RNA sequence: GUCUACGGCCAUACCACCCUGAACGCGCCCGAUCUCGUCUGAUCUCGGAAGCUAAGCAGGGUCGGGCCUGGUUAGUACUUGGAUGGGAGACCGCCUGGGAAUACCGGGUGCUGUAGGCUU
RNA sequence: ACAGAAACCUCCCGUGGAGCAGAAGGGCAAAAGCUCGCUUGAUCUUGAUUUUCAGUACGAAUACAGACCGUGAAAGCGGG
RNA sequence: UCUUGGGGCCGAAACGAUCUCAACCUAUUCUCAAACUUUAAAUGGGUAAGAAGCCCGGCUCGCUGGUGUGGAGCCGGGCG
């Protein structure tokens, strides 16, 4: 037999760590150095661009830190796109493009400074950064808040980052993290990356399975077919998003509707309800034993 | 070979065990703080007498090894060697040092350690002894002549627990009756209402 | 006379052997009589006395 | 004699308390200070940056600088005689706002309310606090119960 | 009627072969591995210096891989073969994983090689059910659970139904 | 009622086991052409949507351990100031104020900010 | 499998009971530890401050400011 | 208590049986720390208790900046 190490002193002397931290959301080395402003910069707000990439959906919003908690400046998400001419294919790269770019636009029709700043309306996929315009209301300027992806380069995280750079938002950035991007050759390729922009890597895999394996091809985009997405004509879906986002990229907001009252979960027992259940334990079970003799 | 017992009778130095800092410190006198029938079921002996101390001071090894010896011997005389249980509750961990002379003078005067002592308060137990109810006058009697072996006043005084238990006598029983107490050999353990319900179905059972 | 005690018997005003005051009480002077407590014969008086 | 290492002696005064190691709540950087601020200094044993020196552990000063990560204290120190005015550079880990002269500041914006609502009422109130006055007489009603005589216990040896 | 997502799978197969020495038998060891998997080995180093065992620190004394998937039962089936679907109650952890050994690497049908020589291995099989990998993802990580583990019953069943295996007592 | 993204305080939130989860979610899950990275598409990256709450996750449970908070311990231990108080001392008592901590007993078991959902 | 108390492989628990050049003390868990990759902020420069203190020097250290760079996707971090 | 050892002890002999004493683990229990500690006093050490304050309107900036934002400075004014 060997020693209990997790006995009663193993948790009298156990410190937990930041809730967030245990639920393995929040990278607190991180958002230190994300959040925190200078100190000579008083209360002139830090913003920054939160990517998220779900299982089937993309979360872009603006964020600057308080000391009660982060204030959501702005937010669009990838099911959102639906909207603009975008049904399926909500978390690749061409949908990351989109809720960056619907989120950039959303936040500057808010300030309004669309009009100012456009930013780049034609999609070449290349280095591209807004400037202030002298006289006019500066650019506004963010930082990209990656999480915990593993920023690569290809990650969807600056495919979103790329959208909202082409929307008009200010974000320090390089290519080198962009798809197009050879290490080898360090040198960069702004039309691979317009290629995933507009999503022709899924476009090939779709003529690839079709020319390889029609059952394959089924079982891969069953729900590209049911909606009449084709490889020809993605291309030009996207653009009619991008085209569509730019002219509203407002939101408006589910209306909120009255629901009958419905407890969907127990609440806890009270005091009288745990010790009578004691009570009734512990006479059934000399009841039994009785029995029994 | 040891100084008188009164050059180290006051607890005049901070304690200083045995440890890293102190090294070289010579075994003890007492290595043995328990005899007569240990392993007594804690019913068999409801009686317990205790030497208390009456002053604030150090008892040398050599006193609590001396008495020991002293009260075991007329306990074993008067009740046989299996109808007691004494317990010395005294253990010598501060040391006392000695700057041995025979020249340096008070130069470098920090003294190598000599022995042990047991730092003792008013009111604190220095021995106990349990055993039957009809050896009431055999335990004063032990006791009182212990007290020989030290410095100072001390007190015999009967407890009002039971044995070496931190219960009174007078409802010992009774708790042990409600399942409240579950003797553990020399001592009881103590059942309080908590804790998961099966524990209280295999007493109750 | 300690260096506290000191201090509290000049603010009291009483800087000599056997001279006398009157003291409003309240918290803060019921506290500072405290402090020079082994030094001063103090009670309530009465009209005729004041 | 002793040493004059700079963190002799802050075996437990800059570490951190119990069960409350590891990351420093961001909060702690959020804090907004300014120029003429009243702050107390607490090393933090987690940031070893900034550290204010052990002389300066439990003291209050004023803030006068404040750059990215610390602020410039003006914090008195008494060394023999004197008491020195030491200018300090300390890292905000290490500092929080002082609640001092917030009761004094929530008094004064209540006087001046009361000193503006009673003016335009036309009477009196009172704006100075005063030391706690002995208490006023009152009657104790016994209802129609004696109290309860106590005595002093008998001496039980109780060892 | 079981849930699909509670089913037993063959999560990985690790084969191992401490040659026990660094040198032309170790780079060997290599080779046998990758001809009876098919992707290349890694090598493993010494941990430690011990005398008796001739192995000083850091130098590579073992190589080792890891097959998945299709290939894993295909290369499982033939140790099992080797062994006769044969195992001891002994063979199985309590985590619900189990191994065996071979002595001669040409009896998984493996053409001998005069440049190559013969060796033995371990076979180690970890067996999991579906959302094992919440405990192995970087976001979000979690523990599987009681009720979703696997017991040493468990995988011995699995055992003799995958294969109608025997489980020697002792 | 409750979830998701980002949080503040950082166990009343943890740990162990058990029960239940409508809808949207979050997941598990299916693949490797592309981006990316591995001995291994297990992880990381990427493309998906056949199946499932089994697990994570959420809510509830346990005369649960822990944690939090009270009571008792106790006006006790300790302590500021006082005496030409006691005692051979060791120490102790009183006067004037302050005043703890175990064992033991009870109760409680996350609150909440911004943005967005689901829930007649 | 050879393989043993101890070689290498696997799963599980693991609040740190390891490690961080060294004395000890503090501090540290997606790090301050281990492993890779790129590197020379261990560079150039004026002041202020802290520590010992006489509020002198040295030494060491702390916030800044001006350049030149490294690194990272970036916020930032780095003048041992 | 077999997860290891010492004595035996039926034996054909094995982790078969039989015990037994050790270590091991589980709750207990006596006694301790200047160079231990979850707790935690008294006495004590800073600070604040207004006119250098409080509240208004405006101007300057090369600093910071989605924002005529932020912060600092300056100017006039009202409150005892
Ligand atoms: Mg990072
Ligand atoms: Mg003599
Ligand atoms: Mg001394
Ligand atoms: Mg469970
Ligand atoms: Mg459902
Ligand atoms: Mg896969
Ligand atoms: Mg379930
Ligand atoms: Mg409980
Ligand atoms: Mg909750
Ligand atoms: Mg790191
Ligand atoms: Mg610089």
């Amino acid at each position: 037999f060997v020693k209990v190490v997790k006995n009663k002193a193993y948790f009298k002397r156990y410190q937990v760590k930041f809730r967030r931290r245990r639920e393995g959301k929040t990278d607190y080395y991180a958002r230190k150095r994300l959040v925190i402003q200078d100190k000579n910069k008083y209360n002139t707000p830090k913003y920054r661009m939160i990517v998220r990439v779900t299982n089937r959906d993309i979360i872009c919003q603006i964020a600057y830190a308080r000391i009660e908690g982060d204030m959501i400046v702005c937010a669009a998400y990838a099911h959102e796109l639906p909207k603009y001419g975008v049904k399926v294919g909500l978390t690749n790269y061409a949908a990351a493009y989109c809720t960056g770019l619907l989120l950039a636009r959303r936040l500057l029709n808010r300030f309004g400074m669309d009009k100012i700043y456009e930013g780049q309306v034609e999609v070449t996929g290349d280095e591209y950064n807004v400037e202030s315009i002298d006289g006019q209301p500066g650019a506004f300027t963010c930082y990209l808040d990656a999480g915990l992806a593993r920023t690569t380069t290809g990650n969807k995280v600056f495919g979103a980052l790329k959208g909202a750079v082409d929307g008009g938002l200010s974000i320090p950035h390089s290519t080198k993290r962009f798809p197009g991007y050879d290490s080898e050759s360090k040198e960069f390729n702004a039309e691979v990356h317009r290629k995933h922009i507009m999503g022709q890597n899924v476009a090939d895999y779709m003529r690839y399975l079709m020319e390889e394996d029609e059952d394959a091809y089924k079982k891969q985009f069953s729900q590209y077919i049911k909606n009449n997405v084709t490889p020809d004509m993605m291309e030009e879906m996207y653009k009619k998003a991008h085209a569509a986002i730019r002219e509203n990229p407002v939101y408006e907001k589910k209306p909120k509707r009255e629901v009958k009252k419905k407890r969907w979960n127990r609440p806890k027992m009270s005091l009288a309800q745990k010790k009578d259940r004691v009570a009734q334990k512990k006479a059934s079970f000399l009841r039994a034993q009785e029995r029994a003799a | 070979g040891r100084r008188p017992a009164r050059c180290y009778r006051y607890c005049k130095n901070k304690p200083y065990p045995k440890s890293r800092f102190c090294r070289g410190v010579p075994d003890a006198k007492i290595r043995i703080f328990d005899l007569g029938r240990k392993k007594a079921k804690v019913d068999e002996f409801p009686l317990c007498g205790h030497m208390v101390s009456d002053e604030y001071e150090q008892l040398s090894s050599e006193a609590l090894e001396a008495a020991r010896i002293c009260a075991n011997k007329y306990m074993v005389k008067s009740c046989g060697k299996d109808g007691f249980h004494i317990r010395v509750r005294l253990h010598p961990f501060h040391v006392i040092r000695i700057n041995k002379m025979l020249q340096t003078g008070m130069r470098g005067a920090f003294g190598k350690p000599q022995g042990t002592v047991a730092r003792v308060h008013i009111g604190q137990v220095i021995m106990s002894i349990r055993t039957k109810l009809q050896n009431k006058e055999h335990v004063v009697e032990a006791l009182r002549r212990a007290k020989f072996k030290f410095p100072g006043r001390q007190k015999i005084h009967i407890s009002k627990k039971w044995g070496f238990t931190k219960f009174n006598a007078d409802e010992f029983e009774d708790m042990v009756a409600e399942k409240r107490l579950i003797p553990d050999g020399c001592g009881v353990k103590y059942i309080p209402n908590r804790g998961p319900l099966d524990k209280w179905r295999a007493l109750h059972s | 006379v300690s260096p506290k005690v000191r201090k509290v018997l000049q603010l009291l005003r009483l800087r000599q052997i056997f001279n006398g005051t009157f003291v409003k009480l309240n918290k803060a002077s019921i506290n500072m009589l405290r402090i020079v407590e082994p030094y001063i014969a103090w009670g309530y008086p009465n009209l005729k006395s004041v | 004699t002793n040493t004059k290492g700079k963190r002799r002696g802050t075996r437990y005064m800059f570490s951190r308390p119990f069960r409350k190691h590891g990351v420093v709540p961001l909060a702690t950087y959020m804090r907004i200070y300014k120029k003429g601020d009243i702050v107390d200094i607490k090393g933090m044993g987690t940031v070893q940056k900034g550290m204010p020196h052990k002389c300066y552990h439990g003291k209050t000063g004023r803030v006068y600088n404040v750059t990215q990560h610390a602020v410039g204290i003006v914090v008195n120190k008494q060394v023999k005689g004197k008491i020195l005015a030491k200018r300090i550079n300390v890292r905000i880990e290490h500092i929080k706002h002082s609640k001092s002269r917030d009761s004094f500041l929530k008094r004064v914006k209540e006087n001046d309310q009361k000193k503006k609502e009673a003016k335009e009422k036309g009477t009196w109130v009172q704006l100075k606090r005063q030391p706690a006055p002995p208490r006023e007489a009152h009657f104790v009603r016994t209802n129609g119960k004696e109290p309860e005589l106590l005595e002093p216990i008998p001496y039980e040896f109780m060892a | 009627k079981e849930n699909p997502m509670r089913e037993l799978r063959i999560r990985k197969l690790c084969l191992n072969i401490c040659v026990g020495e660094s040198g032309d038998r170790l780079t060997r060891a290599a080779k046998v591995l990758e001809q009876l998997t098919g992707q290349t080995p890694v090598f493993s180093k010494a941990r430690y210096t011990v005398r008796s065992f001739g192995i000083r620190r850091n130098e590579k004394i073992a190589v080792h891989c890891t097959v998945r998937g299709a290939k894993a039962e295909e290369i499982l089936e033939k140790g099992l073969k080797v062994r006769e679907y044969e195992l001891r109650k002994n063979n199985f952890s309590d985590t619900g994983n189990f191994g065996f050994g071979i002595q001669e690497h040409i009896d998984l049908g493996i053409k001998y090689d005069p440049s190559i020589g013969i060796y033995g291995l371990d076979f180690y099989v970890v067996l999991g059910r579906p959302g094992f990998s919440i405990a192995d993802k970087k976001r979000r990580t979690g523990c599987i659970g009681a009720k979703h583990r696997i017991s040493k019953e468990e995988a011995m069943r699995w055992f003799q139904q995958k294969y109608d295996g025997i489980i020697l007592p002792g």
